[PDB]
């Protein structure tokens, strides 16, 4: 999408592979705030926006 | 220690960071005391 309207997807109801993202070599940037993205997949929520 | 590795993963060497390289590869200590030294070589590794 263009950023005026960007598109938003809830993520819900399912297992996730925050492992397989983070090891993609696709990334120039992964930062994240309030969680470190190993933890992810141990941590777990009860939805996902993406 | 030296070696090569794709120039967007030196990211991955630091103390507490992740991923293929700083775990299924090489891992640092994670209170390491030394200096991290890299730099493009695309004109002498590349072909």
């Amino acid at each position: 999408a263009s950023v005026y309207a960007w598109n938003r997807k809830r993520i819900s109801n399912c297992v996730a592979d925050y492992s397989v993202l983070y090891n993609s070599a696709s990334f120039s940037t992964f930062k994240c705030y309030g969680v470190s993205p190993t933890k992810l997949n141990d941590l777990c929520f009860t939805n996902v926006y993406a | 220690d030296s070696f090569v590795i794709r120039g967007d993963e030196v990211r991955q060497i630091a103390p507490g960071q992740t991923g293929k390289i700083a775990d299924y590869n090489y891992k640092l200590p994670d209170d390491f005391t030394g200096c991290v030294i890299a730099w493009n070589s695309n004109n002498l590794d590349s072909k």
